[PDB]
RNA sequence: GAGCUGUAAGUAAGCUUUGAUCCAGAGAUUUCCGAAUGGGGAAACCCAGCAUGAGUUAUGUCAUGUUAUCGAUAUGUGAAUACAUAGCAUAUCAGAAGGCACACCCGGAGAACUGAAACAUCUUAGUACCCGGAGGAAGAGAAAGAAAAUUCGAUUCCCUUAGUAGCGGCGAGCGAAACGGGAAGAGCCCAAACCAACGUUGGGGUUGUAGGACACUCUAGUUACAAAGGACGACAUUAGACGAAUCAUCUGGAAAGAUGAAUCAAAGAAGGUAAUAAUCCUGUAGUCGAAAAUGUUGUCUCUCUUGAGUGGAUCCUGAGUACGACGGAGCACGUGAAAUUCCGUCGGAAUCUGGGAGGACCAUCUCCUAAGGCUAAAUACUCUCUAGUGACCGAUAGUGAACCAGUACCGUGAGGGAAAGGUGAAAAGCACCCCGGAAGGGGAGUGAAAUAGAACCUGAAACCGUGUGCU
RNA sequence: UGAGUAGCGAAAGACGGGUGAGAAUCCCGUCCACCGAUUGACUAAGGUUUCCAGAGGAAGGCUCGUCCGCUCUGGGUUAGUCGGGUCCUAAGCUGAGGCCGACAGGCGUAGGCGAUGGAUAACAGGUUGAUAUUCCUGUACCACCUAUAAUCGUAUCG
């Protein structure tokens, strides 16, 4: 479950292969924000004084169902599991025991 | 309505038949009665009817 | 104790009444003489008189969905001596 | 939480949350001297929070 | 276990790894109206009496509790009637009321249109509406029974008998039971004689293979009926947690598709993800989990508590009752040759050699003991709660209602009653330039697509126009 | 379709000057005409924000509209004496106890309620974009309260 601050790596969509750091969360729609990925081009402020003087372009919220976590030494996708080793519960990797 | 205080002695209802059998809902009310009777208390006019008045009454 | 609500400053409240006479918006269930009790707990004055006035509600947004505003009651106390009631 | 005292200091307290920084902070968002206005939930929270924990004394 | 102040965008101002927001159990607070109950009233309002308390020199003004009616039970108890039988005065009690599931269930009162090809008997129908009383079920229930064999053994429900026996302007039509096969399986307390005591109380005693009192001798708990009040261990609901296995390249705005290689399976149900996924995400199979509250059911405690044969010398075993006469209702049964059950009215029995029943009635023979009461399971239904299914609907359909609908509105009132879904994967919802007072356009941009521009998918026909080849 | 057809709901307006993208219709000025036991001034029922100021011109207004009883953003009603309640009752409604009745309920005694009537203390001026017997200025008058009083005290209130 992709938490706010870590690598990733997309999955699919029109930047397949990419690789980012996550920045913001929308929880209750499931959409991740990667630094570089989905950026749109944007006409703002038709009025209001900034001043407009061209156009702001951001990233935009994409599916959380398109991005994985990569090992952390084979460099490589992979999926989550929690082992319970500490009183609190731990994440660590699939194609690994080492953690995240 | 009234009833009668020592049994309940109450109206019934039923038909009035004619020589033709026609029907018509009629009320058969019972043979009440005001008398005073030595209840312990007080004697109070109360309903008894004419049946419960035989064999014996307290007047 | 606390009756009162909230000051009003609006013209004709700002000026002909700046003199001893300062408009206050109250709960809708005193009296006139609890509010002669709170104004001199709460500011430390001598209170001359005190009018009251209620409202009735209005109709609010024609657009969209309708209803109404709430129902207020304004009131009015005038000071024999002393000032500031609200700055 | 800001109900550690004692029971005098207990009713001094609401008293004073509710006299000063309720009374005083709404004169000021009616005339418009007011900014942080995020004060006033909390001074109405605590003296929710003194009251809840009178009444279990009892 | 990392973000958060709902729908609902904005805008500020802030809380949070010292455990926010969020989900469950237990508490605290809970203005006014309403059975509404201090008195009144055009619900959501007005006016008070007593008891303390806050307050000013003082009254005016606030705060907190309390004060309806009927019923019971103590109390004082002071009409006529001299003692005294009303009435009155004060106190006591999670005492009663009022809603709601227009569904099912007992009882009281009770139609008509219709059908007979008219109609009066009859039928519809003991149906609808109205009223009262309950319960999670209700009603029924432990033989004064059913029968005709060498007998059965309390009620209810379903099959079957049987559209049979009947009934009837014997017309229209209505319409059974026993037996037999099965679901389920509980049977027991009072009155009376008699024994003491001061009309009442405790013991005794409960019935057809005749029982008991009387007389001599002597010998297990079923708190759901039966007498009933409490402590008492593990299952189960009320939030959750782990949970197997995939890569590459084409055509695309985008791969889950096509083409090649592999892998898990007590897991190939399903929904989402930029197009059609067992292996990307929530899940599923299987295992694990409870502070605190509430339900079911167990082993100890507990509390109750004596069981059987012989003797009729003798007294007991439900009275204005059973039944009869007249008038009605109900039994499948329209008064008939009408037994078996109930109501109104007036007459009125016997006591074990007694009394009732076996379709008028009478003798013989069989069966059974009325006039007191209780009682679980099999059965009926759904305002709801959790989990699911469908050769059921897909916006004129399906609930009146997928769209803030019992609403906009219509009526003095009871009452009636609509219409209205879809931009895109993502708002990326058209910066700037020009014509115009604006609205609206023409470019330039966003996007895979603007003839996807919020009067937003596709966009048929009626109908309204513009240009044109033959006439 | 009927079809650019019937109708546009009794009545006298003319001109000048402004405003404006736009004027037979909006604002100001002069003249003319109409009502005047009323088309004038007050109030009851009823309506329920229609009242006022600055902005607006898609819809509504039987035409137009720069305007409005329409739209947006802020305003406006003040009481010891006025009108009702803390006073009194007609007629009617209700009704503890009580009488009658298959239920549901019907009648009604005391005593409550209830005006359209009976009682009961104030007037003239000033002012605002919108309140005035209500606000301010001047002069009153009524019930209640504590203080002190000429005079008391078998007076005194019932």
């Amino acid at each position: 479950h992709i938490k706010k601050g870590d690598n990733v790596k997309v999955i699919a969509g029109k930047d397949k292969g990419k690789e980012g750091k996550v920045i913001a969360t929308l929880p209750k729609k499931d959409r991740v924000v990667v630094e570089g990925v989905n950026i749109m081009k944007k006409h703002q402020k038709p009025t209001q004084l900034n001043p407009e003087s061209g156009i702001l372009e951001t990233e935009a919220a994409i599916h959380v169902s398109n991005v994985q976590l990569l090992d952390p030494k084979t460099n490589e996708p992979t999926r989550v599991g929690y082992k319970f080793v500490d009183g609190k519960k731990v994440r660590i990797a699939k194609k690994s025991g080492e953690e995240i | 309505g009234k009833q009668c205080f020592v049994t309940g002695r109450k109206a019934s209802t039923g038909n009035r038949r004619s020589h033709a059998l026609n029907s018509t809902k009629r009320r058969w009310n019972a043979n009440l009665q005001k008398v005073r009777i030595l209840v312990d208390g007080k004697p109070k006019k109360v309903w008894v009817s004419a049946r419960a008045l035989k064999s014996g009454k307290v007047t | 104790r606390d009756i009162l609500k909230r000051p009003v400053i609006t013209e004709k409240s700002s000026e002909a009444m700046a003199e001893d006479k300062y408009t206050f918006d109250v709960d809708t269930r005193v009296n006139k003489t609890q509010v002669k009790m709170a104004v001199e707990e709460i500011f430390n004055v001598k209170v001359a008189s005190v009018n009251i006035m209620n409202y009735k509600p209005k109709k609010k947004r024609m657009g969209r969905y309708q209803g109404y505003t709430n129902k207020r009651r304004k009131a009015i106390v005038t000071l024999k001596e002393g000032s500031d009631d609200l700055f | 939480k800001e109900i550690r005292n004692l029971t005098t200091s207990e009713i001094e307290e609401q008293i004073k949350s509710s006299k000063e920084e309720l009374f005083n902070l709404r004169f000021q968002l009616a005339t418009g001297q007011l900014e942080e206005t995020a004060r006033i939930r909390t001074v109405r929270k605590t003296i929710a929070r003194l009251k809840t924990v009178a009444r279990e004394r009892e």
